[PDB]
């Protein structure tokens, strides 16, 4: 059929013994092989990780709830470790970070080529610890910013009124439970309102993602027909489809989801969902474009290696990860209730009213 | 365009490089027969059949020879290597039917020391080759 | 008697038979195999790194000043595309291009859209492959320039009068030749005075290093007798020394060289030979501070691999690396109520030389 | 009269600005608390003559014995060089300004006739007293061989740090087995002499590049 | 100002709805 790349194995391991016999440090093989699983698993994408005994015992339970960490959700796509997020109500958020800017170093020590999961394991901490983080805006001067880490716990939602008849829904992470939260609020304001709205902007920009099951239940709570997301990946296994429960505590209300550059995967289900179900409006700019989903593939003996096993899909064709979320709207968030102090929300809110107005009594 | 490892046959060739390498040849002759028997490609058992010529063995490098010149029919050097080392062994008509093989493509021919090495055997053997060479004469 | 690592080898199977196996993208042997030879030279050590055939192929352009281009080094400011320097005594630059020109269009695309790498590399090509480029001036009508790309050699090596007795060499990076253009240099430098020195400030801030050889040539350049620089690693070959020819251009002028925090391997085997030795004083701050000779071993391919061969030692013995060199004055950059350290420098030296009398 | 100090492991700072009595004695008591602080002879001494109205001459003429064994201080009555000097043979930069006037360029004079030291600064004020040479303190006044206009020098703080090898992970180990220092936040605990006045920073400059290149 | 954001409310909400 097809002849094998000997020629290639061939030259890793005369590669090998070279680098074994013409280094500095008496080098053992067995490290030379494992510095080679570790480099090509990095290598090959950024997320993977090869988690070997010690560190598969520590995934298995939680240490200690007493870590804290900065809170902000970063991405190795540009080479550098890049904020996608600073999740909301941390500090991480209070202070200059914002999604889309790069941290080169982290407590003096660069982050040029160590991989994602230890410059995120460097970042957890004790509660009250300081930490200096070196962060490239925009490709701009370096500056070192000086951040107090601490315990993170954010209330997963957030329901306004910006104005007699409308809501405004913001759902600050997709945590654990969120669907319940999420319901209850829509039933409270819907209460609030005489059981009726003409309008919910949903905001979710800023968001770090979470729990896709989470996500799910959410976008379920919207919806009555159709998909929301599936899955696609080479094992066998990778498929993965959910569908939406008739059910629906939004009461058909019109709606708008707000779209942020810092949206994370779960955030990027919910809103794709939203918009090719044709049952939203996104109103806010681009979307990150994060959608790979790791799973942990054991291992022979005890170890077991983080490998981006598939990714999600909208029920269209088109594939969050691969581009992102594209907002019909693109409105830039600026400055000018929640309404007068973006434009982006306020935007949406008039357009809202707008649309009521026109569609008819 | 190219062909996958197998676990096994990567491990193999692995460990074989390794140990040829480190100057233990037999065990990268041995995991290499082992690759040419299994996988039938020609690469592997051409690494195969130059070890196995280098190190001087004769029933591996036979193994191997034949292994490769059936996985590579096109590669006329491996034809007339495969019936160099069958001849070693005392078989001259396999050797005969490689060499014709080769002749349907032009290229280097190894005819004298074939006839030299089949010369030495049993008069039965010899005189059916020299029969078949001068029919392929009259065949050319 | 070493066994092979039979286990291990196992493991590395059996990882990249589910890497291939499991990841989403159909990937190749070849492509897994290219990227564990990256990572196992990658994770022993920062420095070490596996340079692939263009990686190679730009290296080699750097630790050799020739290479192919118009004679033009140029950049973009704010969006805006601007000739930064015309090389001399180069015939691709031998148009002499107005400094400071737009050239709106390279190669039949817009300078708008793409990065001022991206537009250099558009410059950049084959050596005798000419080229067109669309230039707009003060908002003129738009012309067709047209340049001759060619093997340009690039100075690495600048030299200026301060003060009327003075002088200053900057080194801006360390190159196969650099040696030997320092000790041209000196030559015409001493013509620029009669003959005669009164000091030298020797700048070797942000100098990211070179090739050894060029180091121990331009000390040696500046010295007269002793071991400028000894290496040592495991293997045989590595452990290594160097010694100085009494031949010295410089003429035993007094000698101050700069290093910054900028100052890496290369640089600072010409600081810490001229510092163990008494021959010059260090003022600055704390180099970079690495010392490991790399050696870029060929592969079969064209692609090699560079590898930390071996540490190196300066005279006294004592090893650079992860310590830096410490400088004897210590000056950190400032403001006077234009560059506040060559300033100090210069005023060190005359200075000096007057408390020297004659 | 007198003020210690030390700026580096090796180069003191002896202030004066004032001759009186006391100060003929109290020179050598902070010469030795110096020698004691920093074993050994001290590589270069700053005597800060600055801003010196002046004093007893006899006191000035007992420093400058302190600070030197040999030669004619002023002659005019002159007075001699006794064998002792506390002072041992450090490189000594006496410093005038315009302030220094009488008595204290005195102490500066017979240094910068004698060799003994290098007057940096500014220009200096300037019966009759002459310098051991003939020229004299009133004549022409005492030209400092190095003239270094008083200044302020400010260090710029930058917000992005250099990182050095030690902070690059995996880093190999240092050749000598020394440690590996760090790069941590750096600032100065007090601010020294040496960033506050420029004069006083180019004489530390240049007694440390006389030590590197020549001996003491 | 307004006209302008009454713009943007004039051509992008009939998007939104489409045709």
């Amino acid at each position: 059929s097809a002849p094998l790349p000997l020629d290639e194995l061939r030259t890793f391991a005369e590669v090998l013994d070279r680098v074994k016999a013409a280094y500095v440090e008496p080098v053992d093989d067995k490290t030379l092989l494992e510095n080679a699983i570790k480099g090509m698993l990095s290598n090959l994408d950024p997320h993977s990780a090869y988690l070997g005994p010690e560190d598969f015992a520590e995934l298995q339970e939680s240490t200690s709830g007493e870590f804290g960490g900065l809170g902000i959700e970063v991405g190795s796509e540009d080479g550098f470790i890049k904020v996608v997020s600073p999740i909301d109500d941390t500090p991480a958020a209070r202070a200059g970070i914002q999604p889309g800017d790069l941290i080169v170093q982290i407590d003096g020590k660069p982050t040029k080529g160590q991989s994602m999961t230890e410059a995120v394991d460097s970042m957890r901490g004790k509660a009250g610890s300081p930490i200096t983080l070196t962060i490239v805006r925009d490709g701009g001067r370096p500056f070192d910013v000086e951040l107090k880490r601490a315990i993170i716990k954010v209330k997963s939602v957030k329901s306004q009124v910006l104005e007699p008849g409308y809501a405004y829904l913001r759902i600050t992470q997709f945590q654990v439970n969120t669907g319940e939260e999420v319901v209850k609020a829509l039933n409270q304001l819907r209460k609030d309102n005489k059981g009726r709205l003409k309008g919910l902007v949903l905001d979710l920009r800023n968001n770090p993602g979470g729990v896709l099951q989470s996500a799910v239940e959410v976008a379920d709570a919207f919806l009555t027909k159709g998909l929301i997301v599936y899955t696609k990946g080479r094992i066998a296994n990778s498929e993965l489809r959910f569908s939406a429960d008739p059910a629906d505590p939004s009461d058909k209300v019109p709606l708008v989801v707000l779209i942020n550059g810092g949206s994370a995967a779960a955030a990027e289900i919910v809103a794709g969902a939203l918009q090719d179900q044709k049952r939203a409006i996104l109103m806010g700019t681009d979307s990150f474009g994060k959608g790979s989903v790791q799973t942990v593939l054991p291992l022979n003996n005890d170890r077991a290696l983080k490998l981006t096993t598939a990714l999600y899909y909208t029920p269209n064709g088109r594939s969050i990860q691969a581009q992102g979320i594209v907002p019909d709207i693109e409105v830039g968030r600026a400055k000018v209730r929640p309404q007068d102090s973006d434009y982006q929300l306020s935007q949406a809110l008039s357009l809202l009213k707008g649309l009521s107005v026109t569609r008819g009594n | 365009k190219y062909g996958s490892f197998s676990e096994d046959s990567l491990y193999s060739l692995l460990v074989a490089e390794l140990a040829g390498q480190r100057n233990r040849f037999d065990i990268a002759l041995s995991n290499y027969v082992v690759q040419a028997q299994k996988t039938r490609d020609p690469g592997v058992s051409e690494r195969a059949f130059r070890i196995a010529e280098y190190l001087g063995a004769d029933q591996e490098a036979l193994d191997t020879s034949l292994l490769w010149a059936r996985s590579a029919p096109d590669n006329l050097d491996a034809q007339r290597a495969a019936a160099i080392q069958l001849a070693r062994a005392g078989r001259y008509e396999e050797s005969m039917v490689y060499m014709e093989k080769v002749l349907n493509g032009q290229g280097d021919t190894h005819f004298d020391f074939l006839a030299l090495s089949a010369a030495e055997t049993d008069p039965d053997t010899r005189a059916g080759l020299l029969q078949s060479f001068d029919h392929l004469l009259k065949k050319y």
